[PDB]
């Protein structure tokens, strides 16, 4: 049939859903998810460094490269932040996701000794989300202003901000900051009634 | 000027309060015709006889787990 | 090693200016539309803040607002989770109970009644 | 078993004392090297009003996170980054605020 | 097309005369007000009513070239000519 | 114990016998696409869209029709169920015009949401498309019958619940027109709900017409004022303007419908309203002044006068926050003599005890009633939502309703027991047409209207209800927890004022004339130039000033029901909190802020800082208005009946007739709907 995509390598990739799980720590594994030839593993925050030393230079799983270090902010759970370490193997040609969970204000074990690229993405998470990282060298603000309040992404505060309007007013050199007036964002109440998808709805 | 009393649907603090509401309150309307005595309460809360004074004052008296004879005595002292 | 577990109420550290204490949150599940007869917007909690002053701008015709925290809708799975998140932010919340649809026995046999006055006239 | 950020209960307060000691010595550096702007005396008063807002000490985690945040927003002016008087001005001077009163706010336009 | 105000400024498509006490009139002092010469309201009545033989006719601008969704109009009523929701075009019989 | 185990896609679910396939699917979380079926309305298998295939069956059955028996595996996502939904959707849209841009319904449309998800991507259709001649139904409802999918839902609405009987199917096949054949101008109660009943853009609101699309307007929940029942309706705002008001589903407030006089009159709040504070000039006419200057002129008289010579007359569009603040400004600064606009009896413990002030029986409790012995009142004119509830209690369950006191047009039956106050006195004793039915009943309820109560025979009608109710319930009628007497207040503020501690009626102002009267939202004819025999100094504070506003010295502008965020009391006795949807126009302020600023300008200042501070002070005065959306029944009804019976009063000679006893009478009422472009157009066409 024309229009959908076919999958065949799902069973070959599902073996890692058993392989990493057969190492069997309550310290690491917890829950394993696999869909459309991609693996998602969510790992307890206490162990991150010993988890990422594995899958690195290991004979069966040789990743060595960290491409993305994205973070998911979600208010539904008690653990607010879901930091996703996206790894890519160049020897075996496969992608894996090392998910974690952190609450409002708890430090995670940062992967500075494991990955040399992590530190730049680690500064980005501390800016956008406010998730502090332990054993990190020089934690600095990159994207935010040098006098910025709050954390730019957090779903707690609005899209427009708080110190948005900047005048060149009566003071000769000083640019104004604390004025909070802006043009209104038309938040369209668009959400379609009737559930479009089966095998997703959960009973109360 | 008007007196107000809080009554609950629960058992504690309303065993003696409802007894004053059924036996004493019916006679209280006959005893004090000019002075308005309104006790309109049904929500689950701690009972209190918060009665307003003549002008620019309000005093609240506790009625939690009080005796039926003690409730009639406290209401008589508050009225004077 | 070294736990130092302390039990205390949540406080706002990464918080904006004095506007949290004045604004009140209304964590209430959104009601189904009058015209649209589908339940998908329901069964999910929404924490919408109370709307402040809005006026027509002298620049053109749009209605610009000074209030920053207004145009945000949050999602929650549980009523207890939404109440805990509101206390964590700092803002005072007024929670409303979810109005569940009552099960009414609507049978087709009632339309063609003999003794009952529930007989449907003209189809 | 549980994360502690940096310090446990008592030592976190001593870190604030360490932070206040360092930031009190940096206000002459933000006038002579940076720009005069206001005053040396008013600059030290700008410190006091910032810490008076943080009177709600309840957790070791909340205090330590504010210390780490304080070791960046006040560390910015030690190793001088681009601000040029327009940035790093915490005190509001351009805008005049309305006082909290039932007769004053209702006359102007609030809530 | 539209009637000129006693104040000075010309009225638009809708009756939009600025108030005498209103301060929003300084904008048109010096620089001219852009008011369209062709008014759409008068152009509806200007177009003649076309005659239909059959009961139901479908309205179109000019096929797929001129933008119009194909709407069928019922012509059972004798009084008041039937018009589509898009054009000001009217149909009889 | 009356439970059947069945499978939805192989998953176990327990259901009551008699329930439909769609009702069983709602339990697990599934929702089958529908067009005829409604939660409040009856069942019809017209459209045949809710097709769901159960295994081991040759034909696919509808979710509307079939009752669930033992052992069924209902397959929602089978090969045949998907083909059934895709098939019928193509039939529904084959003869339906391309009107989505010109359609009044946008994202809310049921055909749009379902055809995208369940229907096919492309249509086989080449030639056809029927066209339907539109019928002008009314000035309130715009009707384009070309878009109608002949679903038969409005026809069932007008017949079973509204009880008007005008809409009906005429013709066969394609040539079938929904509507009235005789071209009759359809105008009745609950007619502003038929626009929400219709799933497609066939029936729509004419006053609203074209302003915003469903996705564009931000929804906000609020309790509707100027109605006795107090229906919940989500008000939509499109950038600082109230565009449309649509009802939300609620168990207590009748059903999922709003009143016809409440829904259509959205433009009334926007047409005429006080923007700037107006004070009486030296010439005579009222002129616009500054907020600091206008308050100083009002405080100069308020602080000067002291004693019983200062009284406030408030009623109509008044809030609970306004009630707690005006009582704190009058009783504390001077002697308390505050009066209510609506007349209510207070001779035999009227204001005292919650059982006498408000209706004892719940608004949802009308369904579980054996016989309703209503007093001289019109349910069609006053509270259309309560009249629908009484009709639904009559349609679903067998219950004989009796209405004594002037015959009027009603949706139910008749069974009127004369038209006299003497007939009510005979009903208390061993009556011949009545009393016998009241004695042999499961749960009888007597509903006394405020329309007859606000007359010369106030205490006489109250004693007949207390004497009649006391002799019926206590003797043999009531068997446990059951209400006997009910009072439904016509005014919106009348139920709230009695609970707070306001003196009901204008008799308090008539007995002793005040020097300066601060009438908060004066609408009813109680205070006038002839009524007050001194220098006026009248202060008017309320939104939309047409009547009462010219006879005032210092008028201060206030916020409407959509503006101010404050609690409101229902007829049953429930506090519903309203949220602010739009900012007040001009220099107008909130009701709680207006009285607090007046105290701040004067010497004596009331303890209030914020909305939370005003809510805390309101909780201390009355705990019933503290908890939102929670109603509790009042105790000791026999004690209140004994105190009321002590007073002696003669019955009136004139029959108990309602002031509003017409279909056109319930269009322009209570002054709030009087200054409206939509209501005045409807009332003029009602006679013509
Ligand atoms: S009823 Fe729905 S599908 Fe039909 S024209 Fe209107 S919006 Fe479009
Ligand atoms: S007008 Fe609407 S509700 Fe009535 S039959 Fe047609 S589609 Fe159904
Ligand atoms: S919705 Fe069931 S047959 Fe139409
Ligand atoms: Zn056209």
């Amino acid at each position: 049939t024309v229009r959908p995509r076919n999958d065949v390598a799902h069973k070959q990739l599902s073996a890692f859903g058993e392989y990493v799980a057969e190492i069997l720590p309550k310290y690491v594994q917890q829950v394993q998810v696999s869909c459309f030839n991609e693996l998602e593993i969510c790992i307890h925050p206490d162990g991150v460094i010993p988890v990422l030393t594995f899958l690195r230079d290991h004979s069966n799983a040789q990743f060595k490269s960290l491409a993305d270090l994205t973070a998911v902010d979600i208010p539904t759970r008690q653990n607010r932040f879901e930091i996703v370490y996206n790894l890519l193997s160049l020897r075996f040609n496969s992608r894996i996701r090392v998910k974690t969970y952190t609450d409002e204000l708890t430090p995670i074990e940062s992967s500075v000794p494991v990955y040399k690229a992590a530190n730049w993405y680690e500064r980005e998470i501390w800016d956008m989300f406010g998730v502090f990282f332990a054993n990190h060298p020089d934690l600095r603000r990159i994207l935010t202003d040098y006098g910025f309040e709050g954390h730019p992404f957090r779903k707690d505060f609005p899209l427009s901000g708080y110190v948005e309007l900047r005048y060149d007013d009566e003071v000769k050199r000083v640019v104004a900051e604390p004025v909070e007036l802006a043009q209104e964002f038309r938040k369209f109440d668009l959400n379609s009634p009737w559930e479009a998808f089966p095998a997703y709805r959960q009973p109360p | 000027r008007e007196i107000r009393i809080h009554l609950c649907q629960r058992s504690p603090g309303s065993q003696g309060v409802r007894d004053f509401i059924e036996k004493r309150y019916v006679e209280l309307k006959k005893a004090n015709p000019d002075l308005p005595i309104l006790i309109r309460e049904c929500s689950d809360v701690q009972p209190k006889l918060w009665a307003r004074y003549a002008f620019g004052q309000e005093k609240n008296v506790s009625l939690n787990n009080f005796s039926a004879d003690q409730v009639t005595r406290a209401l008589e002292n508050v009225l004077s | 090693i070294t736990v130092d577990e302390k039990l205390d109420i949540t406080t706002i550290t990464g918080v904006p200016e004095e506007h949290i204490k004045t604004r009140k949150a209304r964590i209430f599940v959104p009601a189904r539309n009058n015209m649209q007869s589908g339940v998908n917007n329901t069964k999910k909690w929404k924490m919408e803040f109370d709307t402040r002053e809005r006026w027509e701008n002298p620049l053109m015709g749009w209605a610009s607002t000074a209030d920053p925290l207004s145009n945000l809708v949050l999602t929650f799975s549980t009523k207890e989770d939404a109440v805990a998140f509101a206390e964590k932010n700092g803002w005072s919340y007024d929670v409303e109970e979810r109005k569940v649809p009552k099960p009414k026995s609507k049978s087709y046999g009632a339309n063609f009644s003999w003794n009952k006055r529930t007989r449907v006239s003209t189809k | 078993v549980k994360p502690i950020f940096s310090r446990d209960m008592n030592e976190a307060k001593r870190r604030v004392r360490e932070l206040y000691r360092a930031w009190y010595r940096e206000v002459p550096n933000t006038v002579h090297l940076f720009q005069l702007d206001i005053s040396v005396k008013q600059g030290r008063d700008k410190v006091r009003e910032m810490f008076k807002k943080n009177a709600h000490i309840t957790d070791p985690r909340v205090v330590d996170l504010l210390v780490i945040k304080g070791k960046m927003e006040l560390e910015e002016t030690i190793k001088v980054w681009k601000q040029r008087t327009h940035v790093m001005r915490f005190f509001h001077e351009t805008e005049a605020p309305r006082p909290k009163d039932f007769l004053s706010k209702f006359y102007v336009g609030h809530d | 097309g539209v009637r000129t105000s006693p104040t000075g400024e010309k009225v638009t498509h809708t009756g939009q005369v600025y108030d005498d006490g209103d301060y929003r009139k300084v904008r048109f002092v010096g620089r001219q007000k852009e008011v369209n010469e062709n008014f759409a309201i008068d152009l509806i009545a200007e177009q003649p009513v076309s005659q239909v033989g059959s009961r139901v006719i479908s309205c179109d601008g000019g096929g797929g070239a001129l933008g119009h969704p194909r709407v069928y109009i019922n012509l059972d009523k004798e009084t008041k000519t039937g018009t589509c929701g898009y054009c000001g075009l009217q149909f009889r019989q | 114990s009356n439970l059947i185990e069945v499978f939805v896609d192989g998953q176990s679910v327990m259901v009551e016998p008699g329930t439909t396939v769609l009702q069983a699917c709602e339990k697990v979380g599934m929702q089958i696409p529908r067009f005829c079926y409604h939660e409040r309305l009856s069942v019809a298998g017209n459209c045949r869209m809710c097709l769901v295939e159960i295994e081991k069956a040759p034909k696919v059955v509808a979710a509307c029709a079939m009752p669930v028996m033992k052992g069924w595996n209902i397959l929602t996502n089978s090969e045949k169920t998907k083909k059934a939904r895709e098939g019928v959707m193509e039939f529904l849209l084959a003869n339906h015009p391309l009107d989505c841009p010109i359609c009044d319904q946008g994202g809310e449309c049921d055909l749009q949401d379902q055809s995208m998800m369940f229907g096919s991507d492309r249509s086989r259709f080449l030639e056809g498309k029927r066209a339907v001649e539109d019928k002008n139904i009314g000035p309130l409802v715009k009707t384009i019958m070309t878009r109608c999918i002949q679903c038969t839902r409005c026809i069932r609405f007008a017949s079973e619940i509204a009880g008007v009987d005008d809409l009906g199917t005429t013709g066969r096949g394609n040539d079938m027109q929904v509507g009235t054949y005789i071209e009759k101008m359809f105008m009745s109660e609950l007619s502003g709900n038929i626009i929400d009943i219709c799933p497609v853009g066939a029936l729509t609101s004419k006053p609203y017409a074209f302003t915003a699309r469903p996705w564009e307007t931000r929804k906000t929940e609020s309790i509707d004022v100027m109605d006795a029942v107090g229906s919940n309706i989500v008000v939509s705002t499109r950038t600082g303007e109230v565009m449309r008001i649509l009802p939300r589903m609620h168990e207590d407030i009748n059903e999922e419908w709003i009143s016809d006089k409440t829904r259509f009159a959205y433009d009334g709040l926007k047409r005429q309203r006080l923007t700037e504070p107006m004070v009486r000039n030296e010439k005579g006419l009222l002129t616009h002044t500054t907020w600091e200057d206008a308050l100083s002129r009002v405080a100069g008289m308020l602080q000067s006068f002291q004693g019983n010579d200062v009284a406030a007359i408030a009623g109509g569009l008044v809030d609970a926050e306004a009630l707690i603040a005006l009582k704190d400004l009058l009783n504390r600064v001077d002697s308390d003599t505050l009066c209510t606009e609506e007349v209510f009896p207070t001779a035999g413990a009227g204001t005292d005890l919650r059982s006498n002030y408000l209706l004892n029986t719940t608004i949802a409790g009308v369904e579980e009633a054996d016989v309703v012995l209503l007093v001289g009142t019109n349910p069609r004119f006053e509270a259309p939502l309560f009249n629908a509830r009484i009709r639904k209690s009559w349609l679903h369950n067998d219950l004989k309703v009796a209405l004594i006191g002037s015959p009027v047009d009603l949706t139910y039956r008749y069974d009127h027991l004369g038209d006299s106050p003497k007939i009510l006195q005979d009903i208390a004793s061993g009556s011949h047409p009545f009393s016998q039915v009241l004695q042999e009943a499961k749960k009888p309820m007597v509903i006394l209207g405020s329309s007859a109560l606000q007359r010369n025979d106030g205490a006489a009608i109250l004693a007949a209800v207390s004497n009649i109710a006391q002799k019926i319930r206590t003797s043999s009628g009531v068997t446990g927890d059951w209400k006997v007497m009910n009072i439904l207040h016509r005014i919106a503020s009348q139920v709230a004022a009695l609970d707070l501690g306001y003196k009901p009626g204008v008799e308090a102002i008539q007995k002793n004339p005040p020097k300066m009267l601060f009438l908060l939202g004066a609408d009813g004819g109680c205070i006038t130039r002839q009524d007050l025999p001194k220098d006026c100094f009248i202060v008017y504070q309320g939104h939309h000033g047409d009547v009462g506003a010219p006879i005032a010295d210092v008028i201060l502008p206030g916020a409407a029901y959509t503006e101010k965020s404050a609690t409101y009391v229902n007829t049953e006795g429930r506090a519903q909190q309203t949220k602010v949807a739009v900012t007040p126009p001009g220099l107008a302020r909130e009701d709680w802020k207006i009285i607090r600023a007046l105290s701040e300008i004067a010497g004596m200042t009331l303890p209030y800082d914020t909305l939370d501070q005003v809510r805390n002070r309101l909780e201390e005065v009355s705990p019933n208005l503290v908890r939102y959306d929670d109603v509790e029944g009042a105790n000791y009804f026999q004690q209140a009946s004994e105190l009321s019976k002590l007073v002696n009063q003669q019955l009136l000679a004139d029959p108990l007739v309602p002031p509003q006893l017409t279909i056109k009478d319930f269009y322009m009422t209570d002054s709030i709907s009087r200054a409206s472009q939509t209501m005045a157009k409807c009332v003029k066409a009602v006679t013509e």
